[PDB]
C-alpha cells in the first residue's frame, strides 16, 4: 500500500501525457519528467514465464523505481537493473527483507536501511 | 467469427496469413503480429532466437504505432531515433518475404530454404544496423541475408 | 469502441493512401541516394 | 456500412483526432518560446528599419536588377502560410517582370521554393532548408546574408516578404523594401550623414541586410507557430465533431446486427 | 532630447531611453554622442560601450560589432551584434586565445586565414584592454 | 465505484430522515452478495441503520444475485410495496433507492425469454415500456405523501440510445452525474455540477431567485472550464482582469460546493452540516455578486453555510 | 434494402435522390454518381454530350475522394491542381441543381426548363475553365449559364 498508493498516481499521470512520448522535446520539464518517469515504472512491471516474485521483493522493486532512484538511467536498462538489484538484495540484505514480510509495513529504519541499499547499489552499476 | 475462432483453441501454433500484408506484396503473407506458437520460449528454442523474435516484433509494433504520425505529419517530420525505426521496420517487413520453389509459376524467381541459423543471424544483423546503407528494396523476395547484399550490389551497377 | 496502433493503415481511407505514398515517396528518394553511394563506393574501392 | 467498416474508420479517426491534439499541444509550446523571443527582436528589427524609415530612400526607377526574398519554413500544416507569402513573391515577381527587370528569388524554406517552381522556377537564385525546425538565429540571417552578398549578383534592389505577427490569430504578409550602396550613395537625403565615405556606408549596408532577414526570420517563426496551433486546433475540432456522427452511426449499426441475428435465430426457431 | 535604442538580438537594453551621453567605439575612432550630435552612421568595432544617464550614472557593456545610428531627430540606435556585460568575462580564456591567434598568426595559411586571425586578435585585444 | 455512491446514498438517507422526519428504502435489485453486505455493515457503523434501539431509517430489501431471473425482477416491487406503505399507510415523504436499475430490466428480459416471447429491438423483452412503467409508475407524490426513487443507472455499451436507458429515461426527472474527475480534486460529494441536469430548473417551478442563481453559477463554471484551456496554453499572465476575477470565483464557487457529510465523518473528522436552500441560494448570490471577492479559496473548501466560511476565513489568519 | 435493392434490376435510368444532397439546399437532390442510364452510350447521345457527362462524374468523384481529407485538414492541405478541382467541382454541384416550375410555392424562384444543348453547353464551359473567376453561389438555382454570368454580375455590386 505505502508503495503502490503513489505508484499508481505516477502511471495515472503518464497515462494522460503518454500520447507526446514520441514527441518528447519541445515540451516543458513537467511533462518530460512526467513521461521520464512513467516509462521507468512501465518497465519496471515487465515479467517473465513462471517466475513469481515475493511481495517484499516486489516492494523493494517498486521503492527503488518510485522514489527516484531509477530517473537517471536509460530505460532500456531498468530491466537488467532490476534483474541484477533483486538478486543483489536476496544475497546480501535477506534481514530488511524479513522483517519487511513480517513487520509487513516500511518503517522508517527499514525505509532509511533500503534508501542506503538501493543508493549505494545504483552507485556501483 | 465463430469456426475460426473457435478452432484457435485446438492448435499448438498459428500462422495467421493476411490480405493487408498480401497486398503489399509480400509473399507468404503471413501476419508476423497474429501469428504465435506454444515453442516460442526461451527455454525451447533458446534465448537468442526468442530474444531476435520479440526484436522483430516490437520493431513491427513500434513502425505500426508511427504510420498513424506519418499519416499527419509526412515522414521528413519525423525524428532522427524514428525514421531509423521506420527503416528498419521496412527493411524487416521485406526480409520477411521469400519464393517458394512451387510459386516459380507466379513469380519466376527460384524457390529457397533459409535454415534456420542465416534467418536467425540475417535478422540479427538487420536490427542491429549493419544494412542501414543497402536500400530496402534489396531485400525483398531474397533467401539469406547474403543475398540481398548480392541483390543490392546488383541493382547498384546496373543503376 | 477504443483506438487501436496503425489503425489509419487499416482503415484504408484516404488518409491511408496519403501516408503509404508518402513514405514510399520518402524511402524511394532514400534508396536513390543509398544506390548513388553504393556505386560510388564499389568505384572508390577498386583502387 | 458494414458493421467493421465503421468501427475501422472510426478507430482511425480517434487515432488522427489524437495525434493533431498533441500537435496543437507542441504548436503551443513552441509558440510560446517563440513569442517571448520576438520581443527583444522586434525592437531590434525596427531599430535596424529606423534609418531608412526616417531618411526616405526612394531608389532610382531605371533600375534591371531585383531581388525578391520569401521567408517561411520546411513544415506544412500550418494554414495558409506559405500560400500567402508564394502568392504575394508571384504577384511582385510578375508586377516587376511587367517593365522587363531581371528579377531573381531567394526562397527561405523548401515550402517557398517548391511552390515557385513551376513558374518563377529558373528565377531562383538560391534556397535554403531547415528553417523553423528550430527557432532562428542572428547566425541564420549572417549565413543568409553570406551566401547573398557572395552569389556574384549585383542586386540594384530587393524586398523581403514576411508573416508579420499580428496576433495569435491573425499575421499580415508584409513586405520591407532593402537598398544597395549605389542607391544608398546616390540618395541626396544622405548628404546630410557625417562621415560617410563607400566603406562605412556599404557595411552598414551589409549590416542592415542582415539586421532584416534576422527580424523576418523570427516575424515568420512566430506567425508559422501560431498558425500551426490554430490549424491543428482546428482539425482536432473537425475530427471530434466527425466522431460524435461516427459514434452515433455504429452504436445504430450495432443495435441493427443485434436485432437481425436474433430475429434470425427465432425465425429459424419457428419454422422448425 | 536624445532618444537611445540599444539592442542585441537576444536581448534589448536600452528602448527610446533619455541618457545623456553615450561613448561608443567605431571603426573609423572611438566617439561620444550627445544630444544633438549631427547625424552619423557607423559600424561598430570589438569595445565597450560606455553609457550615462541624464544624471551621472555610468554603465559599460562590451559590444563585439555592430552599427551605430545618429538620427536628425536625435535618436541613437546602437545595434550591437553581441553586446554582454563586463561581468560575464573572464580574463584567462580571452588572455590565452588571444596569445594562441598572435602564435597562429605567423602561419600565413592564406590571405583570408590571416584576417580571420586578425580579427580574432583585435577582438581578444579589446577583451583584455577592457578587463586588464 | 470509487465516487461516492454509498456516501452519497447514506447521506440522502440521513438528511431525509432528519430534515423531514420520512424514512427510506433500498431495492437492492440483483445485489452482489459481498456488496450487499457491505452495504449493511457500512450502514451499521454509519448509523442509518442500528441494531439496538429500533430507530433505524432504512428498509433494506435485496434480490441478490444468485436468484433465479423471476425473482430479481420482482423486488423492485417489494421495494416499492415497502415504500407505498409508508406513503399511503402513514402519510409522508420517502426515500426508494433502487440500485441498479439496469439490472432490473435485465431480469425482466430473461423471464420474458424463459416464457417464450420473441424478443424485441435489441434482445430486450417486448413488454420493456410497460414493465418499466408499472414500477415506475408507483414512484409519485399522490395526495397522502411522496415517494422520491434515487435509481443508479447503467448504461449499456456507453449507448444511451440502447433500449434500456432509452426506456428508462422517458421517466427521469433528474439526473445526478458523480464523476471521479472530481474526487481526484478532492472535492465532495463529487456531483458534476454540469453533467447535471434537473427538470425542475424552471423560474415556475423553483423560483426566479432560485433559477437564475443557478444559472449565475452554471455560466460561470462554464466560462471557467472554456477558460481552463487557456490557461493551459497561452498562460495566465495573458488573461484580462475580468478573466483572472472569473477564474477566482469560479475557484471560490467549486470549493463551495464541496459539503461535509455527517456518516463521512470518519472520513474528513469535519462535523457535518446540513445546508438549508435558502442559506445555499444567499451563499452564492453573496459569492457570484463579489461580495467575497477578499476571501482565500481554502476558506471555502468544505464549509456549510457561507458565514461558517467567512468564520473559517477569519480563524484561517489568527 | 431488399425492396430497392430488388427494382434497381428493372429500370432503365435511375434517379438516386439524396438527402445528404437536399441538406445543401441543391435541388433536385439527384445524386450525380448514382444515377444511371442504358443510354449513356456514344453511340446514342452523341460524342460531345457523352464526353461532358463524364467530364462532369470524373470531376465530382474526384472531389468526392478528396471530401475525406478536406472534412480535417482543410482545404490549405490540397495541391494546387486540387484546389482548382475541388472550385470546379462546387461549381457543378451548385450548376446542376434547378429551379422547378411546381417549386415556385416553395422557393418564390420563376420555374426553367434548360434545353438539352444549353446544359451541355454550360458544363462544357464549367469544366473548361470559362468561368473560375465567378463565385459559386453565381450557379446557385439557375437555368441557362447566361443567367449564372447575370447573376455574378448582379452579385459583384
Ligand atoms: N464526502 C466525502 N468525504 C470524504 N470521503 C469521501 C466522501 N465521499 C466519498 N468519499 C470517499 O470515496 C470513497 C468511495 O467509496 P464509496 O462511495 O463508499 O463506495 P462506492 O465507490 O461503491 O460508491 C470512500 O471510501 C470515501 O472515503
Amino acid at each position: 500500500k505505502q508503495v503502490a498508493g503513489t505508484m499508481k498516481l505516477e502511471l495515472a499521470q503518464y497515462r494522460e501525457v503518454a500520447a507526446f512520448a514520441q514527441f518528447g522535446s519541445d515540451l516543458d520539464a513537467a511533462t518530460q519528467q512526467l513521461l521520464s518517469r512513467g516509462v521507468r515504472l512501465t518497465e519496471l512491471l515487465k515479467q517473465g514465464q513462471y517466475s513469481p516474485m515475493a511481495i517484499e521483493e516486489q516492494v523493494a522493486v517498486i521503492y527503488a523505481g518510485v522514489r527516484g532512484y531509477l530517473d537517471k538511467l536509460e530505460p532500456s536498462k531498468i530491466t537488467k537493473f532490476e534483474n541484477a538489484f533483486l538478486s543483489h538484495v536476496i544475497s546480501q540484505h535477506q534481514a530488511l527483507l524479513g522483517k519487511i514480510r513480517t513487520d509487513g509495513k516500511i518503517s522508517e529504519e527499514s525505509d532509511a536501511k533500503l534508501k542506503e541499499i538501493v543508493t549505494n547499489f545504483l552507485a556501483g552499476f | 467469427d465463430p469456426a475460426p475462432a473457435t478452432t484457435f483453441a485446438h492448435l499448438d501454433a498459428t500462422t495467421v496469413l493476411s490480405r493487408a500484408i498480401a497486398e503489399l506484396g509480400i509473399y507468404p503473407a503471413v501476419d508476423p503480429l497474429d501469428s504465435t506458437s506454444r515453442i516460442m520460449d526461451p527455454n525451447i528454442v533458446g534465448s537468442e532466437h526468442y530474444d531476435v523474435a520479440r526484436g522483430v516484433q516490437k520493431i513491427l509494433q513500434d513502425y505500426k504505432s508511427l504510420q498513424d504520425i506519418i499519416a499527419i505529419l509526412g515522414m521528413d517530420e519525423l525524428s532522427e531515433e524514428d525514421k531509423l525505426t521506420v527503416s528498419r521496420a521496412r527493411k524487416i517487413q521485406r526480409f520477411l518475404s521469400q519464393p517458394f520453389q512451387v510459386a516459380e509459376v507466379f513469380t519466376g524467381h527460384l524457390g529457397k530454404l533459409v535454415p534456420l541459423k542465416e534467418t536467425i543471424k540475417g535478422f540479427q544483423q538487420i536490427l542491429a544496423g549493419e544494412y542501414d546503407h543497402l536500400p530496402e528494396q534489396a531485400f525483398y523476395m531474397v533467401g539469406p541475408i547474403e543475398e540481398a547484399v548480392a541483390k543490392a550490389d546488383k541493382l547498384a551497377e546496373e543503376h | 469502441v477504443r483506438s487501436s496502433a496503425g489503425a489509419v493503415r487499416d482503415a484504408g481511407g484516404a488518409f491511408g493512401k496519403r501516408e503509404q505514398a508518402e513514405e514510399e515517396r520518402y524511402f524511394r528518394a532514400r534508396a536513390k541516394e543509398q544506390l548513388a553511394a553504393l556505386k560510388k563506393h564499389h568505384e572508390n574501392e577498386i583502387s | 456500412a458494414t458493421l467493421k467498416d465503421i468501427t475501422r474508420r472510426l478507430k482511425s479517426i480517434k487515432n488522427i483526432q489524437k495525434i493533431t491534439k498533441s500537435m496543437k499541444m507542441v504548436a503551443a509550446a513552441k509558440y510560446a518560446r517563440a513569442e517571448r523571443e520576438l520581443k527583444p527582436a522586434r525592437v531590434y528589427g525596427v531599430g535596424s528599419l529606423a534609418l531608412y524609415e526616417k531618411a526616405d530612400i526612394k531608389t532610382p526607377e531605371d533600375k534591371k536588377k531585383h531581388l525578391i526574398i520569401g521567408v517561411s519554413s520546411d513544415r506544412g500544416l500550418c494554414g495558409a502560410i506559405h500560400s500567402s507569402v508564394a502568392k504575394q513573391m508571384k504577384s511582385e515577381a510578375a508586377n516587376l517582370a511587367a517593365a522587363g527587370k531581371e528579377v531573381k528569388i531567394i526562397g527561405v524554406g523548401d515550402k517557398i521554393r517548391s511552390i515557385l517552381h513551376r513558374t518563377h522556377s529558373d528565377q531562383f537564385l538560391v534556397t535554403f532548408k531547415e528553417v523553423g525546425r528550430r527557432p532562428p538565429t542572428f547566425g541564420d540571417a549572417s549565413v543568409i546574408a553570406l551566401e547573398l552578398l557572395n552569389s556574384g549578383y549585383e542586386f540594384d534592389e530587393g524586398s523581403i516578404i514576411f508573416n508579420r505577427f499580428r496576433s495569435v490569430i491573425s499575421y499580415k504578409t508584409e513586405e520591407k523594401p532593402i537598398f544597395s550602396l549605389d542607391t544608398i550613395s546616390s540618395a541626396e537625403s544622405m548628404s546630410i550623414y557625417d562621415d560617410i565615405d563607400a566603406d562605412v556606408l556599404r557595411n552598414y549596408q551589409e549590416y542592415s541586410l542582415a539586421n532584416i532577414i534576422y527580424y523576418s526570420l523570427k516575424e515568420s517563426t512566430t506567425s508559422e507557430q501560431s498558425a500551426r496551433m490554430t490549424a491543428m486546433d482546428n482539425a482536432s475540432k473537425n475530427a471530434s465533431e466527425m466522431i460524435d456522427k461516427l459514434t452515433l452511426t455504429f452504436n445504430r449499426t450495432r443495435q441493427a446486427v443485434i436485432t437481425k441475428e436474433l430475429i434470425e435465430i427465432i425465425s429459424g426457431a419457428a419454422a422448425l | 532630447q536624445m532618444s537611445f535604442t540599444f539592442a542585441s538580438p537576444t536581448q534589448v537594453f536600452f528602448n527610446s531611453a533619455n541618457v545623456r551621453q553615450v561613448d561608443v567605439p567605431t571603426q573609423t575612432g572611438a566617439f561620444g554622442i550627445l544630444a544633438a550630435h549631427v547625424p552619423t552612421l557607423q559600424v561598430l568595432r570589438p569595445g565597450l560601450v560606455v553609457v550615462h544617464a541624464e544624471d551621472g550614472t555610468t554603465s559599460k557593456y562590451f559590444v563585439s560589432s555592430g552599427s551605430v545610428t545618429v538620427n536628425a531627430d536625435s535618436s541613437v540606435q546602437l545595434l550591437a551584434e553581441e553586446a554582454v556585460t563586463l561581468d560575464m568575462l573572464d580574463l584567462g580564456a580571452a588572455k590565452a586565445n588571444l596569445e594562441k591567434a598572435q602564435s597562429e598568426l605567423l602561419g600565413a595559411a592564406d590571405e583570408a586565414t590571416r584576417a580571420e586571425i586578425q580579427i580574432r586578435i583585435e577582438a581578444n585585444e579589446a577583451l583584455v584592454k577592457a578587463l586588464e | 465505484a470509487g465516487v461516492g455512491k454509498t456516501v452519497l446514498i447514506m447521506e440522502l438517507i440521513n438528511n431525509v430522515a432528519k430534515a423531514h422526519g420520512g424514512y427510506s428504502v433500498f431495492a437492492g435489485v440483483g445485489e452482489r452478495t459481498r456488496e450487499g453486505n457491505d452495504l449493511y455493515h457500512e450502514m451499521i457503523e454509519s448509523g442509518v441503520i442500528n441494531l439496538k434501539d429500533a430507530t433505524s431509517k432504512v428498509a433494506l430489501v435485496y434480490g441478490q444475485m444468485n436468484e433465479p431471473p423471476g425473482a430479481r425482477a420482482r423486488v423492485a416491487l417489494t421495494g416499492l410495496t415497502v415504500a407505498e406503505y409508508f406513503r399511503d399507510q402513514e402519510g409522508q415523504d420517502v426515500l426508494l433507492f433502487i440500485d441498479n436499475i439496469f439490472r432490473f430490466t435485465q431480469a425482466g428480459s430473461e423471464v420474458s425469454a424463459l416464457l417464450g416471447r420473441i424478443p424485441s429491438a435489441v434482445g430486450y423483452q417486448p413488454t420493456l415500456a410497460t414493465d418499466m412503467g408499472t414500477m415506475q409508475e408507483r414512484i409519485t407524490t399522490t395526495k397522502k405523501g411522496s415517494i422520491t426513487s434515487v435509481q443508479a443507472i447503467y448504461v449499456p455499451a456507453d449507448d444511451l440510445t440502447d433500449p434500456a436507458p432509452a426506456t428508462t429515461f422517458a421517466h427521469l426527472d433528474a439526473t445526478t452525474v458523480l464523476s471521479r474527475a472530481i474526487a481526484e480534486l478532492g472535492i465532495y460529494p463529487a456531483v458534476d455540477p454540469l453533467d447535471s441536469t434537473s427538470r425542475i430548473m424552471d423560474p415556475n417551478i423553483v423560483g426566479s431567485e432560485h433559477y437564475d442563481v443557478a444559472r449565475g453559477v452554471q455560466k460561470i463554471l462554464q466560462d471557467y472550464k472554456s477558460l481552463q484551456d487557456i490557461i493551459a496554453i497561452l498562460g495566465m499572465d495573458e488573461l484580462s482582469e475580468e478573466d483572472k476575477l472569473t477564474v477566482s470565483r469560479a475557484r471560490k464557487i467549486q470549493r463551495f460546493l464541496s459539503q461535509p457529510f455527517q456518516v463521512a465523518e470518519v472520513f474528513t473528522g469535519h462535523l457535518g452540516k446540513l445546508v438549508p436552500l435558502k442559506e445555499t441560494i444567499k451563499g452564492f448570490q453573496q459569492i457570484l455578486a463579489g461580495e467575497y471577492d477578499h476571501l482565500p479559496e481554502q476558506a471555502f473548501y468544505m464549509v456549510g453555510p457561507i458565514e461558517e466560511a467567512v468564520a473559517k476565513a477569519d480563524k484561517l489568519a489568527e
